[PDB]
C-alpha cells in the first residue's frame, strides 16, 4: 500500500530515460503502468519524466532540505525496479 | 535644441538650423530643380534633383534650401 | 585561459551576395569596454579585442578546432545553417483557381 | 618574359630528386623544395658554371594559419652575371630545425635572425643568436597571426615610486576594425 | 575564507 | 566535385530521376521542375539578381540575372527559367556580359546620386552589382526624374527617389505578411510605390519589408543615420521576447547595440523578423538600473554595496520564514539561473517555487504534453488546422507566418475558436467555448468531420489555457479528439501546444510549478526574478521582496531590496523553445553599471546565507542541468517526446463553461524589455 504514502517525504522524483534499447525493456513499461496509477493515486508529487539521447535509465529521488538520491537501472526487471522504488520511499 | 545642444557648446550665436531656418525659400517657376548653390564643382553638393508637388516647401538633403513652385 | 566559439558567420541580411559565407571562423567573446571620460571613445584592455575577427580566418571548421586545440585555449564549436533549396516555378505562380462553389 | 633561359636549364640539369614543385610564371619562377635538401640545392646553385646566383636578396617568412605546415620560409636571390633571379620556397612548421646559409652567403644572419623572432622558424646551425627587431625579452612572435596589432603587455611608463616600468595594455579608444568586404 | 569564487565576485563580474 | 552556394541541401524528392545540365561546361544534376537559377547556383556561380528572393514568387522583372542558354536565341532571364535536360548554359560570355553592362547603365543612369547621404551606403546591392559587373564610366546629362518621399508610420521612413521599380515589396506585404495596402501605381518613367491613401501599415513583419527592399529607400526610422555596416560588429543570438527563439544577429558598436537583422535559420524562422523584436533594443538602452539598492524605510532608495546586501537578504531569510518562501522565475530567464534558483530554495528548505505563466494548478509534466511537437518545419505539411484559445498572430509570430505560409501554398481548412481576432487567411470561426470543444470533442459541430477526412491534420492549443483553473479538462478533450480522430499515429504527432514566454520550456522543464496555490497570499520572503504576480499585488503588507532583475520598470515600487542583473545581450544561457529545441545566447555588450549574472547572484547569495551550492562555474551548473534534464546541455538539437498523453484527470465534472480570456494584449507593452523602451511605446500608440 505503500504507493499512497510515498508522498511522505518524496517531494520530487524523476526517471531519466533514453530513446533507444537497455532502457525500453523495464523503463517505458514500467513508466506507462505505475505513471498511470501513481499519479492517480499521488495527485500532487511531481513525477517527471526525462528522455534525451543516449543515456542510462536511472531513478532519481528529490528528498526534503534538496538531498538528492539517484538509483541506477542498467539491467533490472519491473519487479526489482518496484522494489527499488519502494526502497526510495521508505527512508526513516 | 538637442542635436545642436549635443554638438554646439556657445549657444550664443544661432546655430547652422537656425540659418538655414533664416534663410527664406526660393519659389521657383518650374517643376523641378536641381541645387548645388553657383558653380557646378568647388561647391559640391552633387545634383539632386526634387521634386515640387506638394502645398510646402520641399527640402534638398544637402542645405536645405527649401525650393517652393510659383504658380498653379 | 579562455572560452572561444567557432562558428561559420552567417549571410548578411541586407544584401543578396554569397562571396563571404562558409568561412570558418573563431570569436573571442570578450566584451569589457567602458567610456573614455575625457572624450567619450570606446576604451578597452583585452588584447584580443579584435584579431579573432580581423585577422585569423580559416578554411574549415577541422582547421580552426586543430588550431584552437593547439593554443589550448577550450572551445566550443557551433552550428552551421545552410539555405533549403526547394523548387519554384512561374506557372505555380500563374496558378488557376477552382470552379465556383 | 625575364629570365625563362636561366629558370629553364636549371631544371632541366637539376638532381630531380629534391624538388617538389616548379611554378615559371610571369611574376616570379618557384622552385619549391623540401627542407631536407635546402642546403644542397642552394650550394648547387652559386657554384654551377652557368646558373650562379652569387647574391641572396632576400629571406622573407609568410605566415598561413590554416594549413598543417604554418609557416612558409622564403629565399628571393638572383644572378649578377646571367640577369635573373629566382626564388626557392620552402615549407616549415612549428619546430622543425631548418638548415642554414650562413655557410654559403654570409648575408643570412640578420635575415635569418629576423625570421627567428618575427616569426618562430627555428635554425639549427648558426645564425640562430637572440632576436634582433623586437627590443628584449618578448612574449611571443610578433607577426604571426595571433600576436595582435597592439600586443600583449606593452604599457610602458615612468614610476616616480622607483623609476619606470612595463605593465599590461589598457589602452583608450580601441582599434576599430572595419569590415568594408563584398559580397557580389 | 570565502570561497574565492564569492571574492572574485564582489570585484567586477569578469572572471 | 562543385559545392553549391554556401552548402544548399538539395531535396531530390523523387531520388530516381533528376535531370542534368551543363553550367559553364562541367556538368551539374538537378531536381525534376528547378529553375535555371538555382541550377547555375548548384553548380556554384552566383548570378547577379534584384527582384528574386528565395522565399517570394518569382517575377522576371529587374532584367539583370540575364545568361546566354545556348540552344536558344540570344538573351534569357535566369529565374523563371524552368531547366531543361542538357541545355547549354552559359554565363561569362560577351552576350551576357554586355546585358549586364546595359541593363546596370539602365539603373545608374535614371538612379538618384545620393550615396553619401543614403544609409545602405556600403551594403547596397545596386552598389556592390555595379561595382563588380557594370561599367565604369556613365554617359547622360539630362535632368532626371525625382518624386516625393512617403511616410509609412514610425518604422519604414521612405525616400522614394530611388523606388527602381522591384516589386519585391510588393510582392512580400502581398504573400508573406498577409496585409494587401502597398502596392505599385503609375506608368512608364512615372511609376510609384505606395498607399494611394496615405495610410500606413498596421502589420508586423514591416522591419522584414526594410530588409526585403535591396536599394537604401525603405529604411528603418529608428536607425536614421546613426551607423553604416563597416562600423559595427555582429553577434549571432536568439531571441527571448517570442517564444519561437528566432535567430537574430545583434549588430553592435562599443557598449551600444545599434540594430537586430535576422540570420537565415530553415527550422524557426526562415529569414524574417517578427515587428517586435527588430526594435527592442532602444530600451534596453534607455532604461535600465545599475546598483543593488536597498528601501531606507522613509521608503527610499538607497545605493549599497554587495557584501551588504547579500548579508541583509540571507540574514533576513534565515530569520524569519520556517515554510514561507517563494520563488518566481522571470519571464527571460535562462536554465542556469533556474536550476540554481531552485537548488537554493530547495537547500534553504522551504519550497515554493514557479515559472512566470505557468498555472497554479497541476500542470501535469509530459514533454509530449507541453511543448510543440510537429516541429516548425513539419508544419509546413499539415492539411488541418484546430487552433484552440490563441491568436498567433500576436504570439509566436513566426508561427503565424508559417500557418499562413502553408495555406498559401496549399488551401488547408483553418478552425480557431476563442475570442474575436482579425486573422489574415480565411479562418473559420467555430466558437468561443470549451464547450464547442466539448461537442467536437463529440459529434456535433461537424467541423469535426473535417478531421476524420483529413491527412496530417494539427492541433494547436495555447499556453494561455495553463494559467485558466480547469486544464485537464481541455486537455482530456484533446485527447479524445486525438484518438478518434487518428492525430497521433507513430508516423506524424499532430499535437501542438504553443508557448508565449522564452523561459516558460525551460521552467516546466524543469519543474517549476508552485506545489500550493495560496502561494503570494501566505509567503513572508518573496524572490522574483519577473514581475506582474497577480497586478504585482497578491504579496501581502508585510513580505520581504527582494527582486533580483533588470530593467526595472514594474513591481520595483513593491521590491524592497533591488539586485541589477545582466540583460539577454550581456550573458551566454539557454533558452529552449516551443518545438523543444534549445539553443543559448552570445554576449554582445558589456553589462551595464556593476550588475551581475543571475546564476553567479544566486550561488554568492546561497554562499553567504549558509548553506552553499556545490557547483561554482558554468560547467558544474550544466552538469547539474544533466543530472536534471538533459536536453538543456544536449543544446542545439530538437530531441522529439517519444511518450504519449497519458496524464490523469481530476475534473471529471465539464470544463467550467467560462469564455476562453485574451492571453496578450498591445504586443508590445508586453515583455518588460519592450515595455520599459520606448519605439514600441509610439507604435502601440499609433499602429493599431
Ligand atoms: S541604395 Fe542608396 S547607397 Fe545604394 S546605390 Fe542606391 S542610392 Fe546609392
Ligand atoms: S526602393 Fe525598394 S521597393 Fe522600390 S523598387 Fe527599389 S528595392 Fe524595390
Ligand atoms: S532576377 Fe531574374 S529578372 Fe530580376
Ligand atoms: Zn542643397
Amino acid at each position: 500500500a505503500w504507493r499512497g504514502q510515498l508522498s511522505k517525504n518524496i517531494k520530487e522524483l524523476r526517471f531519466l530515460m533514453c530513446q533507444s534499447s537497455s532502457a525500453s525493456a523495464s523503463a517505458r513499461a514500467f513508466v506507462e503502468k505505475n505513471y498511470k496509477e501513481l499519479k492517480t493515486l499521488n495527485p500532487k508529487l511531481p513525477i517527471l519524466i526525462r528522455e534525451c539521447s543516449g543515456v542510462e535509465p536511472q531513478l532519481w529521488a528529490r528528498y526534503d532540505l534538496g538531498v538528492e538520491k539517484a538509483i541506477k537501472l542498467e539491467g533490472l526487471s519491473e519487479a526489482q525496479i518496484s522494489k527499488a522504488l519502494e526502497d526510495l520511499a521508505k527512508a526513516g | 535644441s538637442n542635436h545642436t545642444a549635443k554638438w554646439m557648446q556657445d549657444t550664443s550665436k544661432k546655430s547652422p538650423m537656425e540659418l538655414i531656418n533664416e534663410v527664406p525659400p526660393i519659389k521657383v517657376e518650374g517643376r523641378i530643380v536641381a541645387c548645388e548653390g553657383d558653380t557646378n564643382p568647388a561647391l559640391g553638393h552633387p545634383i539632386e534633383f526634387i521634386c515640387l508637388d506638394l502645398p510646402e516647401p520641399a527640402v534638398c538633403k544637402y542645405c536645405g534650401l527649401r525650393y517652393v513652385q510659383d504658380h498653379h | 585561459r579562455r572560452r572561444v566559439v567557432i562558428y561559420s558567420p552567417a549571410r548578411t541580411a541586407s544584401q543578396q551576395g554569397s562571396g563571404k559565407v562558409g568561412r570558418w571562423k573563431i570569436n573571442f567573446l570578450s566584451t569589457q569596454k567602458w567610456e573614455n571620460p575625457l572624450m567619450g571613445w570606446t576604451s578597452t584592455g583585452d588584447p584580443y579585442a579584435h584579431v579573432g575577427d580581423s585577422a585569423l580566418t580559416f578554411d574549415s571548421a577541422e582547421a580552426a578546432k586543430a588550431f584552437a586545440e593547439k593554443h589550448g585555449w577550450e572551445y566550443s564549436v557551433k552550428k552551421r545553417h545552410t539555405p533549403l533549396l526547394k523548387v519554384k516555378s512561374y506557372a505555380d505562380n500563374f496558378k488557376w483557381k477552382g470552379f465556383p462553389k | 618574359m625575364d629570365n625563362q633561359s636561366i629558370f629553364k636549364y636549371s631544371w632541366e640539369t637539376l638532381p630531380k630528386k629534391w624538388v617538389k614543385k616548379m611554378e615559371r610564371s610571369e611574376h616570379g619562377n618557384r622552385f619549391d623544395t623540401k627542407t631536407d635538401y635546402l642546403f644542397q640545392l642552394l650550394c648547387f646553385l652559386k657554384l654551377h658554371t652557368y646558373t650562379r646566383v652569387q647574391v641572396l636578396i632576400d629571406i622573407c617568412g609568410v605566415d598561413y594559419p590554416s594549413r598543417k605546415r604554418r609557416f612558409e620560409v622564403v629565399y628571393n636571390l638572383l644572378s649578377t652575371r646571367y640577369n635573373s633571379r629566382i626564388r626557392v620556397q620552402t615549407s616549415a612548421d612549428e619546430v622543425t630545425r631548418i638548415s642554414s646559409v650562413v655557410s654559403l652567403f654570409p648575408s643570412a644572419g640578420w635575415w635569418e635572425r629576423e625570421v627567428w623572432d618575427m616569426f618562430g622558424v627555428s635554425s639549427i646551425n648558426h645564425p640562430d643568436l637572440r632576436r634582433i627587431l623586437t627590443d628584449y625579452g618578448f612574449e611571443g612572435h610578433p607577426l604571426r597571426k595571433d600576436f595582435p596589432l597592439s600586443g600583449y603587455v606593452e604599457v610602458r611608463y615612468d614610476d616616480p615610486e622607483k623609476r619606470v616600468v612595463s605593465e599590461p595594455i589598457e589602452m583608450t579608444q580601441e582599434f576599430r576594425y572595419f569590415d568594408f568586404a563584398s559580397p557580389w | 575564507a570565502i570561497s574565492p569564487f564569492l571574492k572574485n565576485f564582489y570585484s567586477s563580474n569578469y572572471f | 566535385p562543385r559545392s553549391p552556394l554556401a552548402g544548399a541541401r538539395v531535396h531530390f524528392a523523387n531520388p530516381d530521376d533528376a535531370i542534368e545540365v551543363f553550367v559553364d561546361g562541367y556538368p551539374v544534376k538537378i531536381p525534376k521542375g528547378m529553375t535555371v537559377l538555382q541550377a547555375c547556383e548548384v553548380a556554384g556561380v552566383d548570378i547577379p539578381r534584384f527582384c528574386y528572393h528565395s522565399r517570394l514568387s518569382i517575377a522576371g522583372n529587374c532584367r539583370m540575372c540575364l545568361v546566354e542558354v545556348e540552344k536558344s536565341p540570344k538573351p534569357v532571364a535566369s529565374c523563371a527559367m524552368p531547366a531543361l535536360p542538357g541545355m547549354k548554359i552559359k554565363t561569362d560570355t560577351p552576350v551576357a556580359k554586355k546585358a549586364r553592362e546595359g541593363v546596370m547603365e539602365f539603373l545608374l543612369m535614371n538612379h538618384p546620386l545620393d550615396c553619401p547621404i543614403c544609409d545602405q551606403g556600403g551594403e547596397c546591392d545596386l552598389q556592390d552589382q555595379s561595382m563588380a559587373f557594370g561599367s565604369d564610366r556613365g554617359r547622360f546629362t539630362e535632368v532626371k526624374r525625382s518624386v516625393v518621399d512617403k511616410n509609412l508610420g514610425p518604422l519604414v521612413k521612405t525616400v522614394m527617389t530611388r523606388c527602381i521599380q522591384c516589386t519585391r515589396c510588393v510582392r512580400f506585404a502581398t504573400e508573406v505578411a498577409g496585409v494587401q495596402d502597398l502596392g505599385m501605381l503609375g506608368r512608364g518613367s512615372g511609376e510609384e510605390i505606395g498607399t494611394y491613401v496615405e495610410k500606413l501599415l498596421t502589420s508586423e513583419l514591416s522591419g522584414n519589408v526594410i530588409d526585403i527592399c535591396p536599394v537604401g529607400a525603405l529604411t528603418s526610422k529608428p536607425f536614421a543615420f546613426k551607423a553604416r555596416n563597416w562600423e559595427l560588429k555582429g553577434t549571432e543570438t536568439i531571441d527571448v521576447t517570442d517564444a519561437v527563439g528566432s535567430n537574430i544577429r545583434i549588430d553592435s558598436r562599443g557598449p551600444e547595440v545599434m540594430r537586430i537583422v535576422p540570420r537565415l535559420n530553415e527550422d524557426i524562422n526562415e529569414e524574417w523578423i517578427s515587428d517586435k523584436t527588430r526594435f527592442c533594443y532602444d530600451g534596453l538602452k534607455r532604461q535600465r538600473l545599475n546598483d543593488p539598492m536597498i528601501r531606507g524605510p522613509d521608503g527610499r532608495f538607497k545605493a549599497v554595496n554587495w557584501r551588504d546586501a547579500l548579508s541583509v537578504i540571507a540574514d533576513i531569510a534565515h530569520q524569519v520564514k520556517p515554510e514561507e518562501i517563494v520563488g518566481v522565475a522571470g519571464k527571460l530567464s535562462d536554465a542556469e539561473s533556474m536550476i540554481a534558483l531552485k537548488d537554493f530554495l530547495n537547500r534553504m528548505g522551504s519550497n515554493d517555487v514557479w515559472g512566470e505563466g505557468i498555472g497554479v494548478n497541476t500542470n501535469a509534466d509530459f514533454r509530449s504534453g507541453y511543448i510543440m511537437n510537429t516541429s516548425i518545419a513539419g508544419l509546413e505539411k499539415a492539411d488541418v488546422f484546430l487552433l484552440v484559445g490563441t491568436q498567433p498572430r500576436v504570439e509566436a509570430a513566426m508561427v503565424n507566418a508559417r500557418i499562413r505560409k502553408t495555406v498559401r501554398s496549399n488551401q488547408a481548412k483553418v478552425g480557431y475558436i476563442g475570442p474575436a481576432t482579425d486573422f489574415n487567411y480565411d479562418h473559420k470561426h467555430l466558437g468561443t467555448d470549451p464547450q464547442t470543444l466539448v461537442e467536437i470533442a463529440e459529434g456535433r459541430h461537424p467541423f469535426f468531420k473535417t478531421l476524420s477526412d483529413a491527412k496530417n491534420p494539427v492541433i494547436i492549443v495555447g499556453a494561455g489555457v495553463f494559467e485558466r483553473k480547469d486544464q485537464d479538462a481541455i486537455f482530456a478533450a484533446v485527447e479524445t479528439i486525438a484518438q478518434k480522430a487518428n492525430v497521433v499515429r507513430p508516423d506524424w504527432n499532430g499535437l501542438n501546444v504553443l508557448l508565449l514566454h522564452a523561459a516558460q520550456a525551460a521552467a516546466l522543464d524543469l519543474g517549476l510549478v508552485p506545489q500550493s496555490e495560496k502561494s503570494l497570499e501566505s509567503a513572508k520572503f518573496v524572490y522574483l526574478m519577473g514581475a506582474d504576480d497577480v497586478n504585482l499585488d497578491k504579496i501581502p503588507d508585510d513580505a520581504f521582496v527582494v527582486y533580483q532583475g533588470h530593467h526595472g520598470d514594474k513591481s520595483v515600487y513593491r521590491a524592497n531590496v533591488i539586485l541589477p542583473t545582466a540583460a539577454f545581450s550581456e550573458k551566454e544561457g539557454t533558452y529552449q523553445n516551443t518545438e523543444g529545441c534549445t539553443q543559448q545566447t552570445l554576449p554582445a555588450v558589456p553589462t551595464v553599471g556593476d550588475s551581475r549574472d543571475d546564476w553567479k547572484i544566486i550561488r554568492a547569495l546561497s554562499e553567504v546565507a549558509g548553506v552553499r551550492l556545490p557547483y561554482d562555474t558554468i560547467g558544474a551548473v550544466r552538469a547539474r542541468i544533466r543530472n536534471v534534464a538533459p536536453n538543456l546541455v544536449n543544446v542545439d538539437e530538437r530531441e522529439p517526446a517519444t511518450l504519449p498523453s497519458s496524464l490523469r484527470p481530476s475534473f471529471t465534472q465539464k470544463v467550467d463553461t467560462t469564455p476562453f480570456g485574451t492571453v496578450i494584449e498591445n504586443f508590445y507593452m508586453t515583455d518588460a524589455i519592450t515595455r520599459a523602451s520606448k519605439i514600441m511605446a509610439q507604435c502601440s500608440a499609433t499602429l493599431l
